[PDB]
């Protein structure tokens, strides 16, 4: 398979984001749960937690409160930043590419 | 934590009616409201999920609204089965917490009640001592009283009652009246008495055997 | 089918520890949270805590005082609640509760009767309630059954089996000196008895003991 | 800035009962509230910090709970060393707020 690296690279951070996003929803509940006043707290607004949380907007309607939550947002604003940068990156090798060809 | 307040704790209605249960969140909560339905001796039962969504096997009289602090819950054409403790729910912070439940009554229509007197059984006496059991069924309202004569006199030792909550299936009351005393004592008198006294009827409703 | 099964009753020694079962059944899930709640009698439903199989993380209600402990085992399916050091405080129904980590519980378990005493279990004496010679009838006919002497609660009284549920009143026990009290009635048209069988099921949980009563006439 | 209210400021309870203190904050300040011993002639003693979360050295009956505006400290069984003054205090915003504290007797 010898398909281009960004292209591979970017299909493999998008699966790989998804990976984060599920899992993300679900150990945040973990983690949350038992901590008085929290709020995410059920896994269908976990996700939609974890997506504004990964594209960094965020809007402030859901947040963890507690340690654990807080580390699991973290890998999820990285893995987010990250894999939005990498995608990012593979369309400049593209176009650069694609210009010296022009 | 969250308080849930259900107020008030008793809605009385008439057969028939629109009611509705109120339930007041001490701060905003969105639609994170459930409800449940709990009948005498029964587990409770989901009626509404997220303060209007319905569930699949409840009757479509029951509808839910309320958004924020208020959510009420509501039943078109009020029926018998419909008695029972009704409990919201919120989850949207931790912990889950429940409101403290309002009960609902269903006003009918006077009724007498069914009285039968009950000998006690040749087992019991065989076994030792006699239970003369009386059962006042189906009357309305609750309120009544039982006297239990022996031989014409007046009787109140070894009385012990029971009242049924409302009933489910024709919102009428029921109680038990049961005279216990050995056999050594059951044998030497011979006619025992039930009397019900209801405000259906100013003369007592009277049962007796001997 | 019942999606989750609990046990009818358990009889604690004030002072000892009793372990309650939830056994689960149906559609389980990573995401599934099983939840315990405690009624006394006559009052609402208290949380008491939760616990998600899939992990074996717990928590609990930390306004009252922590008196219970929750376990799980995936093989069986089980989740299980430790109470230990348990008064006539502790004196309840205890059901369980299944949530899909959405927020409402679904399904309830039927609930386990907790009963905290120094007094010995007793199994019910069934007595026949037949009219006596003197007695009329109507349209209809009225018969009975006594459960008496019994400790401790609950018990489970249905008629043939359940096919008899319309016109039954089975009234609450009463407590005296350490055992339990009550009847059950059945209204059935007097034309159907005693030639079609009326025959009252009592079951004591707490004893593991299920009796039935013929109703003849005297 | 931040009140808590203590009331009553007088608790009266028979040796051996659960007891609860009451601290309500004029605002929401999630779990950041902690709570106080104060013997005669004494200084104060930390007992719960976090509402909830527990300190070594403290006797296993005493307990925290709560979030928001009220919040609860509370002895199972009282005994005779828990005569003295609660205060809880409030480390949500600026400055650190204390209450006006509740007597046990
Ligand atoms: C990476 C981001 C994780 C930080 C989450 C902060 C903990 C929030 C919490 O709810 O934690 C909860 C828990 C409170 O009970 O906090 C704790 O103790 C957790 C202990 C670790 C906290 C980080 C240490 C603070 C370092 C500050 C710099 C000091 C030198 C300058
Ligand atoms: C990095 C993700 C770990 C999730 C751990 C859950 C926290 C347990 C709460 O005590």
């Amino acid at each position: 398979h010898g398909s281009a690296l960004h292209w591979r690279a970017a299909g493999a951070a998008t699966v790989l984001l998804v990976i984060v996003l599920l899992a993300g929803s679900y150990l945040a509940v973990l983690a949350e749960r038992g901590a008085p006043g929290a709020q995410l707290i059920t896994y269908p607004r976990a996700l939609w937690w974890a997506c504004e949380t990964a594209t960094t907007v965020x809007y402030g309607d859901l947040y963890p409160v507690t340690l654990w939550g807080r580390l699991v947002a973290v890998v999820v604003m990285v893995a987010g930043i990250t894999s939005f940068g990498l995608v990012t990156a593979a369309l400049a090798t593209w176009f650069v590419g694609r210009e010296q060809e022009r | 934590d969250i308080l849930l307040t259900q107020s008030p704790a008793i809605l009385s209605v008439s057969p028939g009616e629109r009611v509705s249960f109120s339930c007041r969140a001490s701060q905003s909560i969105g639609t994170d409201i459930h409800w449940y339905q709990q009948r005498t001796n029964g587990s409770p039962r989901l009626l509404i999920k997220y303060a209007s969504e319905s569930i699949s096997g409840i009757p479509s009289r029951f509808s839910g609204s309320g958004s924020g602090t208020d959510f009420t819950l509501s039943i078109n054409s009020v029926e018998s089965e419909d008695i029972a403790n009704y409990y919201c729910q919120q989850s949207n912070r931790w912990p889950f917490t429940f409101g403290s439940g309002t009960k609902l009554e269903i006003k009918r229509a006077d009724a007498a009640p069914t009285v039968s007197i009950f000998p006690p059984s040749s087992e019991q006496l065989t076994s030792g001592g006699a239970s003369v059991v009386c059962f006042l069924n189906n009357f309305y309202p609750k309120d009544i009283n039982v006297k239990w004569k022996i031989d014409g006199s007046e009787r109140q030792n070894g009385v012990l009652n029971s009242w049924t909550d409302q009933d489910s299936k024709d919102s009428t009351y029921s109680m038990s009246s049961t005279l216990t005393l050995t056999k050594d004592e059951y044998e030497r008198h011979n006619s025992y008495t039930c009397e019900a006294t209801h405000k259906t009827s100013t003369s007592p409703i009277v049962k007796s055997f001997n | 089918q019942v999606q989750l099964q609990q046990p009818g009753a358990e009889l604690v020694k004030p002072g000892a520890s009793v372990k309650l079962s939830c056994k689960a059944s149906g559609y389980t899930f990573t995401s599934d949270w099983i939840h315990w709640v405690k009624q006394r009698p006559g009052h609402g439903l208290e949380w008491i805590g939760e616990i998600i199989p899939s992990y074996g993380r717990a928590n609990y209600n930390e306004k009252i005082q922590k008196k219970a402990t929750l376990t799980a085992d995936k093989s069986s399916s089980t989740a299980f609640m430790q109470l230990s050091s348990l008064t006539s405080e502790d004196s309840a129904v205890y059901y369980c509760a299944r949530e899909r980590g959405d927020g409402y519980f679904a399904v309830w378990g039927a609930g386990t009767t907790v009963t905290v005493s120094s007094a010995k279990t007793t199994p019910p004496s069934v007595y026949p309630l037949a009219p006596g010679s003197a007695a009329q009838t109507n349209s209809m006919v009225t018969l009975g059954c006594l459960v008496k002497g019994y400790f401790p609660e609950p018990v489970t009284v249905t008629w043939n089996s359940g096919s008899l549920s319309s016109g039954v009143h089975t009234f609450p026990a009463v407590l005296q000196s350490d055992l339990y009290t009550l009847s059950s009635s059945v209204t059935v048209p007097s034309s159907s008895w005693p030639s079609e069988t009326v025959t009252c099921n009592v079951a004591h949980p707490a004893s593991s003991t299920k009796v039935d009563k013929k109703i003849v006439p005297r």
